[PDB]
């Protein structure tokens, strides 16, 4: 055929780039920082009424002081979760202080690459990349309030708002308008709610939507349903306000 | 060593264990159960090495509680103890053996019969009326050797067993705080919990 | 030795191999399971291409991960023992080393990542497998139910259905089963399961199996009979009209 | 590289089926026809001899019908020789059991293993499937007489009356035909020789081009017992069930 | 025709070539432009910083792998990483076991080596980032450059990535003023800035945008950005 | 050293010395020896120091990965189990420690477990271990009732350090405290034996042997 | 370097088939005749020496070989891969069996691992099936003599007598004829004879026919004497002059 | 200390008249404690008879193992295996773990169905082969049975004489022996028929 680490003429690994469109295929995530915390927000997307949409987990824990969103193939972000969770009270352990937000992301960029049949360059045992992106929210000492975006092509960006997944495109539009460096974090709460409202194929409710943020105070929270309810309510309020 | 007894009579299996776990200069426990459940109508009771001892029983549980699942069968006492004597005759020729002496006691619910096995840390595995491990069997089997029916009732061997209980504390040196009693037969696995004066 | 990477993206961003998977899902035969207040219902179907089998010894769909939990499937039957057993194992392990058995949630998530891993792990195709797994946590009475697929994904879900024609009995599941009041009894609760396979199954009492799993290890697997009456007592529901 | 020549024969059509395995029964169907009948005082295997020749010595061959235990047999179609790398596993696998436990292998529990060693060929290594179906023929004290079969899949089933090999579509209908439960063992017996009589490629079923094989509890005794007939003993019921 | 020889580098064309390993020259092509020149007292980088939204950031291009030597890169990130890491450790290995600081020259010829070794196997892939290392050692100051080919050169100075030709052609014509700005860093830095925007084009080099390097004499490799940068724009 | 922990009706109270020697020679004064594994659970060290120091604080390290995974505190009798197969791994190796896990969870109320290097794990309701646990035992033993006020049964802990303390020759420099509640331990300050012991003595008149 | 070929090069074919165990097979079928035949005293092989130059000496090869003193082998197809499979199996001979037991393996035993070697060459990664058929002929104590053919798919079964290679078909058909059970080896050693002189196009002597018997125990050829029970080779190739001297009673 | 004085216990084996006898005692004990007089040391795989004395759990280990071994045997040779070769079985069963071995010593008795002929042979821990024509002896009590055989045995005895001799031979080893005795079983085996009797013998 032709291998899993072949390059295309263009100078871009096919696997790689095939990677990305699995996650334009993905749910939406959106986040937003703030001087007060940075907000998390993501498309549950119920594939039926059956389902238990809180069994529907894309906001997770990395740390205390760090949480992360994913879109695209969910189930290949668990060893990347471990992974950075690992990583985390692991830094921990040796040098008795938090891990930077920055380091955590850089750390779990270095198993992207980790692909192939036989690449001569260690021992990468995975056949395939990553089919799942990563907004990376969460504040540490050095650089306070920070958010990525981690790719399956193991390069990471950092970003004031960031937006990942099938309305990614044009939610993206909105925020290079939208942000401004004096938001607050309610603010951002109903801008992450109004922009999933957006792109949305379906009527934002707090059942197939979820935030979550993190605060130098108390850290990384998701929110419940009845707390993000309402903000959805007081979104509406303003929104029909004019 | 610790107090682990064996008796079978008529239709069940008798286990009796002492309840203290002393180290070094200190009694640390009174209450201590040296025993295990591999499946509803198998029990059994060990004594040994500090870590060796619970490690061992532990995985020989695991293992059997997997059969059951897996087979949706409870393998018979027999069985379950020639798996243990492997167990231990492989662990004997490793690198660091287990040092576990073991008693195990069930109900064959097809032969309808109670059995007793001892099986030592070599891999040494005997079927027996009635057993001992450590040097409790020194003071307890002339006393069982003349005692001793295999008619006996449940009852009958829990006499039996207290007056062996009685002899142990009379001459042994250590003070074991006591045994812990079960008894094992067609209904299952039960404890004596009255045989601090029965 | 053999490390072919199996399982890769195509340029729409999808792993076929993977879709393929769930194909062979979609042929298998038809499992369901439905959570009512106080119990869990499993129910799978048995194909009829041949009929002259020993059902006593032929082995069952739903199976027991421990004494607390079950699971069911819908796809290749021997790619199912090998996450079964797997399952097991995991199972008496957690309770050595934690001393505690699997909680429901997590015996499911521990088969999911196996069914990932096979995804990206050269030299091994996917699991041609999709699972139903239910019970009650320990020392706890709210029924679970999960789902997972060879993608990895899993979740769960008041009542769902996995295999052949599962598109049309999970029609009749959305309009029949109202999670403001769930079968509040064992009795309704087989029967809902009951109804929702005959919209599928079309007459086979024989090709119907239920298992029903209470809080405290209390599973059972109902025989033809106690089936069958459901059965009938179905039927005229449908012609008292 | 390699990957030029790689057949790849672990993956998934489009339609989710398993190429390797589906070929592999396509190969299987070729394959002299082997019948399994369980009556209610034991069961009964039976096999057609594939190719046979004048100067074929039959009282030293066998070629489907193999004791793998004292308890179990295995009727096989496909290839000979994988067939064997797999029944010598078993034979293993038997005695493993019963050193560990000291008690005979339950037959479900060794017919599980091998249909697990299939499997695995089917999901990994690059290997082609094993070109071999099995009929199992045992009895145990856990569940008495029981008939198995498992196929290059790695799957396995349980029959009352069940037939592998060629023509397997037209000897099922014949015993889904004259089979009932309340049967006995020479009853089976002849259902069993009267089917491959209808499904035989051949002109007429001599004896020469069989295979027979038996697990009665011969009540004289009260133990279960395995017979392989020879040359002579399939002769003798062939002119008895009236096929002379 | 090349079709049938790219699926991998263990495979030549019929006249010669490895298109694997020229696929990988184009990620470099594809990226960033960056600048190298020296003088015999320092050695000096430059890089444009490029950025993906206004919300992004700008990804690095310069990274430090001891007091002595450092490198900018072009190309696949992740690779640059692999390999000034693998730099890193190999300055370290001469630092402990011969008390001896790792040569320019020698770097060099380590890359090399590492690279070529994945244009021969089967399995691997060439490395799609290029490389200017610059460094002060017992020599004075030098200037490589550094292709996923493998081969490796010292020169004067250079530029590589996205509209590279605009600045090497501009070097290549200052040749003989920068290679003598001797005790004077602020001016090697300047014509360092100059060469830069010799491929600009899209935009204007800003403080969030530019990057410096500079290592020498009495000078140990630091890395300037931002506000650091400002006083050269 | 001389370290224990005992049950009652108010949680459990860990109390400790925190003298740590090299033969008849005293390094410290000022150890730790009740490593605080998070706000729920505590560790006692006795045996090695750096052995329960450095395996204590790796302990701290599995329970937090275990709650991430889990999204659930993690049980008293588990966190246990993990020091006391991570040690058995190690059996023959040489560490030393023996040490009791402490904790409060809503599943097991209050809990201890005893855990030394040769593989024992036992739950229990009193436990004294150290090179002074026979001096604690006399104290704490005739003085227990699981009708103790969590001021009464703080001191009986307190004293009982005292008592070993006074007796043993590797025992010694100050006591420490902790109350251990559902939510959370407590700390109860840093006793030095010095000052505690003329005070015990002059306010209790025990010890009435010594001269002061 | 490093066998990158884990997987297997025979595989199944939509219609069922293993293409290379069948082209193998063809392999076999262009091969110089080689036959069989047991008597109801011993067991006679013979093939063919196809010399492939008259300045090659066809007494340095062997197509009739030695596997245990009882037991003798001979083929049809490519010559190398029966040479190392002749090596193979006398080894397996001794590491399998009379390490273990202190005596030679019987016939259909030692059959039945040269069939495992092929069987294996048949599924095993990166390799092809063996381009040869065996008839290998022998006898032991509780047995007698047999003789059986292993064909590369690593099947084999037990003939009275037979033959393989060129002229098989034609050469089959003329034992089925002349074959009975009441054979003494010599009548079997004739009709040996016979039946290869049809599929012989040239020279037919003891110079172009290899023979070999599987007869009485040779105490003459055992190398040493005073162990009763060790009474010789019942395997015996017979010689150029010992064909020749029958030929003419041919 | 030494493994083969731990358990105890005493083998020994004759040949008569077209038959062959083999004995052993019952007892296993840990030591100078007895701990069951119901522990048999004569085993048999079709017409084979083999007797392990020494560490028990080596002696029920390897009674496991030739069955197992015995068994396969008999599915792939399509017969029962012999003495003669069950010798050779055993024997390279015992080289292999040379540097390690089993603390037992073996004992075969048959008779060859092929031949008819009797045999008997001994073991040392390491797998040499002893092949007598008279008697082997084994255990803890071993120089009390050669004294006893080289003794009381001569040819050609009847089942009969044989039991009587070999019965003998075994009671008085073990009664000056502390770690043999406590009940034995003695084996009559004749072309056709196999009788296993109890001896009546001390209980100290
Ligand atoms: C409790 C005291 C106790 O319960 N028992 C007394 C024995 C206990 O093991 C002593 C322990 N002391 C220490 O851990 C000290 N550290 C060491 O002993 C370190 C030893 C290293 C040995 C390797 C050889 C090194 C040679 C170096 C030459 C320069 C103190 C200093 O930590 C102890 O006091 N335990 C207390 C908690």
């Amino acid at each position: 055929d032709r291998g899993v680490s072949t390059f295309s003429p263009e100078g871009r690994l096919f696997q790689v780039e095939y990677s990305l469109e699995a996650i334009k295929l993905g749910s939406t995530a959106i986040g937003i920082a703030t001087k007060e915390g940075v907000v998390l927000g993501v498309e549950k997307r119920a594939t039926s009424p059956l389902l238990e949409s809180d069994s529907i987990e894309k906001i997770v824990e990395i740390d205390r002081h760090i949480g992360c969103a994913m879109s695209g193939l969910t189930a290949d972000a668990r060893s990347m979760i471990e992974h950075a969770r690992t990583a985390a009270v692991t830094h921990n352990l040796y040098y008795d202080e938090d891990i930077n937000v920055e380091s955590l992301t850089q750390s779990v960029c270095d198993l992207a690459l980790r692909f192939g049949e036989g690449a001569s360059g260690e021992e990468r045992l995975m056949s395939r990349p990553f089919g799942v992106a990563l907004l990376i929210a969460g504040h540490d000492a050095d650089d306070g309030y920070q958010l990525f975006h981690a790719e399956p092509s193991g390069t990471f960006y950092r970003y004031n708002a960031k937006a990942i997944g099938s309305g990614s495109e044009g939610a993206q539009a909105e925020l290079l308008n939208e942000w401004h460096s004096s938001l607050t974090l309610k603010e951002a709460e109903l801008l992450v709610l109004k922009i999933l409202k957006q792109v949305m194929e379906e009527k934002l409710d707090e059942n197939n939507a979820q935030l979550s943020c993190i605060t130098k105070q108390d850290g990384f929270k998701i929110y419940d349903n009845e707390k993000t309810a309402e903000l959805i309510k007081e979104l509406k309020e303003k929104e029909a306000a004019e | 060593m610790d107090i682990i007894l064996g008796i079978r009579v008529q239709d069940s299996v008798i286990l009796a264990s002492s309840k203290a776990v002393t180290r070094g200069i200190s009694v640390l426990k009174d209450s201590d159960d040296k025993t295990r459940q591999l499946s509803p109508h198998t029990l059994m009771s060990f004594a040994g090495e500090a870590g060796d001892t619970v490690q061992f029983a532990e995985y020989i549980q695991a293992n059997i509680q997997l059969y059951s699942i897996r087979e949706d069968y409870e393998l018979s006492p027999q069985a379950v103890s020639s798996f243990v004597r492997q167990e231990l005759a492989k662990s004997i020729r490793s690198r660091r053996p287990y040092q576990v002496n073991v008693l195990i006691g069930g109900y064959d619910k097809k032969k309808n019969k109670p059995e007793l096995y001892q099986i030592d840390y070599l891999g040494t595995k005997v079927e027996l009326p009635y057993g001992a491990h450590g040097y409790s069997g020194f003071y307890t089997f002339s006393l069982l050797d003349h005692h001793y029916r295999p008619d006996m009732t449940t009852e009958e061997g829990l006499d039996l067993l207290k007056l062996c209980v009685q002899e142990l504390e009379k001459r042994m040196p250590m003070d074991f705080k006591g045994v812990i009693v079960k008894i094992v037969d067609k209904d299952g696995i039960r404890q004596v919990d009255d045989f601090q004066a029965q | 030795g053999y490390d072919r990477a199996l399982s890769i993206f195509s340029p729409d961003g999808h792993i076929f191999q993977v879709e393929y998977a769930l194909e062979a899902v979609k042929r298998g035969t038809c499992a369901v399971g439905v959570k009512g207040k106080n119990c869990v219902v499993l129910g799978c179907e048995r194909r009829s291409t041949l009929k002259l089998q020993d059902t006593r010894i032929t082995p069952s769909k739903v199976s027991k991960i421990d004494s607390h939990v079950v699971l069911s499937f819908s796809g290749l039957n021997a790619d199912s023992r090998i996450l079964i057993e797997k399952a097991r194992v995991e199972a008496q392990s957690h309770r050595l080393t934690l001393e505690d058995p699997v909680t429901v949630e997590y015996l499911t998530r521990y088969v999911a990542g196996v069914q990932q891993r096979y995804t990206q792990s050269g030299g091994v195709r996917p699991f041609g497998v999709s699972t139903l797994i239910a019970g009650f946590d320990p020392r706890d009475d709210e029924p679970k139910l999960y789902q997972t697929e060879p993608s990895g994904i899993y979740s769960s879900w008041s009542a769902q259905t996995i295999g052949r024609n599962s598109k049309t009995v999970r029609e009749f599941l959305e309009k029949n089963y109202d999670r403001k009041e769930p079968p509040a009894t064992v009795e309704e609760c087989v029967k809902l399961t009951v109804r929702s396979l005959l919209e599928v199954v079309q007459t086979g009492a024989k090709n119907i199996e239920i298992t029903v799993v209470k809080p405290d290890s209390d599973i059972v697997a109902l025989s033809s009979e106690e089936i069958n009456q459901y059965v009938t007592q179905i039927e005229q529901e449908k012609q008292e009209q | 590289g390699s990957r030029r020549y790689d057949s790849r024969t672990t993956i998934f059509s489009p339609e989710g089926r398993l190429y390797q395995v589906e070929y592999a029964l396509e190969s299987i169907s070729h394959a002299g026809t082997a019948i399994g009948i369980m009556a209610s005082d034991g069961i009964v295997l039976a096999a057609e001899r594939k190719v046979t020749s004048t100067l074929l010595e039959q009282d030293t061959s066998t070629e489907k019908l193999y004791k793998l235990n004292d308890k179990i047999a295995v009727a096989v179609a496909g290839l000979t020789a994988d067939a064997e790398i797999l029944i010598n596993t078993a034979r293993i696998h038997a005695q493993n059991y019963l050193k560990t436990y000291n008690e005979d292998i339950p037959v479900e529990i060794l017919v599980r293993r091998l249909s697990d060693i299939k499997q695995g060929y089917t999901q990994h290594g690059g290997l082609r499937p094993f070109g071999v179906s099995f009929i199992y023929a045992g009895y145990d004290d856990r569940y008495g007489y029981q008939l198995y079969t498992s196929n290059p899949s790695g799957n396995y089933t349980g029959w009352k009356a069940i037939s592998v090999g060629a023509n397997t579509s037209a000897a099922q209908t014949l015993l889904q035909m004259d089979y009932k439960d309340d049967m006995k063992v020479d009853d089976a017996i002849e259902l069993a020789l009267k089917t491959l009589s209808k499904t035989t490629d051949s002109s007429a079923l001599t004896y020469d081009r069989l295979e027979f094989a038996t697990i009665r509890k011969g009540a004289n005794d009260g133990e279960v017992y395995q017979k392989i007939f020879k040359p002579q003993e399939i002769k003798d019921i062939l002119v008895k069930t009236g096929i002379t | 025709f090349r079709n049938n020889y790219d699926g991998d580098t263990v495979t030549f064309s019929p006249t010669g070539r490895l298109f694997q390993v020229e696929y990988a020259l184009e990620a470099i092509k594809q990226g960033s432009v960056t600048v190298g020149l020296r003088s015999n007292t320092h050695a000096v980088l430059v890089a444009l910083k490029r950025n993906a939204d206004e919300l992004s950031s700008y990804q690095k291009k310069i990274i430090k792998c001891d007091e002595h030597m450092g490198l900018s890169l072009a190309g696949l990130a992740p690779d640059a990483r692999v390999l000034s890491n693998y730099l890193r450790q190999q300055c370290n290995y001469s630092s402990l076991v011969f008390n001896r600081k790792l040569a320019v020259e020698r770097a060099g010829h380590l890359l090399c080596d590492k690279a070529q070794k994945n244009t021969q196997s089967y399995g691997g892939r060439p490395y799609g980032v290029g490389l200017l290392i610059i460094g002060y050692d017992k020599s004075g100051a030098h200037l490589l450059e550094f292709q996923p080919s493998g081969n490796v050169t010292e020169l004067y100075g250079t530029a590589i990535g996205a509209r590279s030709q605009g600045a090497k052609t501009y070097l290549e014509r200052t040749l003989d003023t920068f290679i003598k700005i001797d005790g004077n860093p602020d001016e090697l830095i300047k014509a360092g800035v100059e060469a830069i925007s010799q491929s600009l084009r899209d935009e204007s080099l800003t403080v969030d945008n530019l990057s410096i390097a500079i290592v020498g004499k009495d000078t140990p490799f630091t890395i300037y950005d931002g506000e650091a940068v400002a006083k050269y724009i | 050293t001389t370290t224990l922990a005992f049950r009652f009706q108010g949680g459990i109270i860990v109390a400790v010395d925190s003298r740590a020697t090299a033969g008849n020679w005293v390094a410290s004064q000022t150890v730790k020896k009740v490593i605080e594994i998070n706000p729920f659970l505590l560790g006692t060290m006795a045996g090695g120091a750096a052995d329960c120091q450095f395996w204590e604080t790796w302990l701290g390290s599995q329970c937090r990965l275990h709650e991430l995974r889990e999204k659930e505190r993690i049980s008293v009798a588990a966190a246990s189990k993990i020091l006391s197969n991570l040690v058995y791994q190690y059996k023959g190796a040489g560490l030393s420690m023996g040490t009791m896990i402490c904790g409060y969870t809503r599943k097991e109320g209050p809990t201890i477990y005893y855990v030394d290097s040769d593989g024992t794990r036992l739950k229990g309701d009193i436990f004294c271990v150290g090179s002074g646990q026979t001096f604690a035992y006399g104290v704490l033993d005739s003085n227990y009732k699981w009708d103790l006020s969590v001021e009464d049964a703080l001191y009986l802990g307190k004293r009982s350090i005292l008592a070993a303390a006074h007796r043993d020759a590797y025992s010694g420099g100050s006591v420490n405290l902790y109350h251990v509640t559902e939510d959370g331990w407590i700390y109860h300050g840093n006793h030095d034996v010095g000052e505690l012991f003329w005070k015990v003595k002059e306010e209790e008149g025990s010890f009435n042997n010594v001269i002061g | 370097m490093t066998d990158r070929y884990s997987f297997s090069l025979t595989t199944f074919s939509p219609s069922g088939k293993l293409g290379q165990i069948d082209y193998a097979l063809t392999a076999v079928k262009q091969g110089v005749t080689s036959l069989g035949i047991k008597a109801t005293n011993g067991v006679v092989i013979a093939t063919e020496k196809k010399s492939s130059s008259p300045l090659a000496m066809s007494e340095t090869l062997s197509k009739v070989s030695l596997l245990t003193p009882d037991i003798g082998a001979v083929y049809s197809g490519m010559g190398p891969d029966y040479r190392v499979l002749v090596d193979k199996s006398r080894k397996v001979a001794h590491t399998s069996y009379k390490r273990i037991y202190g005596e030679y393996p019987p016939t259909k035993l030692l059959v039945s691992e040269v069939a495992k070697i092929m069987q294996e060459a048949t599924q095993s990664g990166g390799v092809r099936p063996f381009g040869v058929s065996l008839l290998i002929a022998g006898h032991d104590e509780f047995n007698g003599f047999s003789l059986y053919q292993v064909d590369p798919s690593g099947s084999y079964f037990p003939w009275k007598a037979t033959a393989i290679g060129k002229g098989s078909v034609a050469a089959k058909t003329f034992l089925e004829k002349r074959w009975n059970d009441e054979l003494e080896l010599e009548d079997a050693i004739h009709i040996a004879l016979l039946t290869l002189k049809e599929s012989v196009e040239g020279e037919f002597n003891g110079d172009t026919i290899e023979l070999a018997i599987i007869g009485d125990e040779n105490p003459d050829l055992l190398g040493y004497t005073g162990i009763p029970t060790d009474k010789g080779p019942r395997f015996r190739k017979l010689t150029s002059q010992e064909i020749n001297d029958r030929l003419e009673a041919l | 200390s030494d493994p083969s004085s731990i358990n105890g216990g005493i083998v020994v084996a004759m040949t008569g008249k077209d038959c062959v006898a083999i004995a052993c005692d019952l007892r296993l004990g840990s030591q100078s404690l007895g701990v069951s007089n119901k522990f048999e040391k004569i085993f048999h795989y079709g017409h084979v008879f083999l007797g392990i004395t020494g560490l028990a759990t080596d002696v029920t280990t390897l009674n496991e193992m030739f069955r197992y071994k015995t068994n396969l045997y008999k599915l792939k040779e399509e017969r029962a295996i012999e003495p003669e070769t069950f010798t050779q079985l055993v024997s390279s069963s015992l080289y292999e773990r040379r540097f390690g071995p089993y603390f037992v010593g073996p004992v075969v008795a048959g008779i060859n169905s092929k031949s008819g002929k009797p045999f008997i042979a001994g073991f040392d821990l390491i797998g040499c082969i002893d092949e007598a024509k008279d008697f082997i002896v084994s255990g803890t009590a071993s120089d009390q049975l050669f004294g006893m055989c080289e003794s009381l045995y001569e040819p050609n005895l009847e089942p009969e004489d044989l039991f009587e001799t070999i019965s003998q031979a075994l009671l008085n080893a073990a009664d000056r022996d502390a770690l043999s005795g406590w009940g034995a079983v003695v084996y009559i085996i004749k072309k056709d028929e196999v009788v296993k009797r109890y001896l009546k013998m001390r209980q100290d």
